[PDB]
Parts: C-alpha cells; sequence; structure tokens
C-alpha cells in the first residue's frame, strides 16, 4: 500500500490559456 | 515712436497664441481619446 505521488503540476502552455481568454472575452 | 508700435502690434498679432489651443482641442474632440473598456486586452500578432 505504498503511495505513489498522484498527478504532478500541469503546465497548461500559456497559448492555450491566452486563446481559451480570447474566447471568453470574445462572448463576454 | 509710432513706427516702434506698429511694428511691435504687427509682432504681437503674429504671434498670437489661442489658434492652436483651438487646433489641439478640436484634433482632441475629433479622435475622442478614451480608456473605457476592458481591464486589458488580448490580441492576435504573427510575431516574426
Amino acid at each position: 500500500r505504498k503511495l505513489v505521488h498522484d498527478k504532478e503540476l500541469a503546465a497548461e502552455d500559456e497559448q492555450v490559456f491566452l486563446m481559451k481568454q480570447q474566447s471568453l472575452l470574445a462572448k463576454q | 515712436g509710432q513706427k516702434l508700435k506698429q511694428d511691435g502690434d504687427s509682432f504681437r498679432m503674429k504671434l498670437n497664441t489661442q489658434e492652436i489651443f483651438d487646433d489641439w482641442a478640436r484634433k482632441v474632440q475629433q479622435r475622442n481619446l478614451g480608456v473605457s473598456g476592458r481591464i486589458f486586452t488580448i490580441e492576435s500578432t504573427r510575431v516574426r
């Protein structure tokens, strides 16, 4: 039952976040 | 003396200043500067 570390911290490349926020600003 | 005074008056008339103020105010109104909108803008650029 030796626990292993779960999913590590992701990067979420800046381009994807920027384009998602482009979309959010567009529809607001 | 009168020649000097009329030279000075003509120079002062050539030295008027309110016209530039009016022109700048008119340009400011025409361009309609402002800041109202979003906190910051995200835009599209094809960086070389």
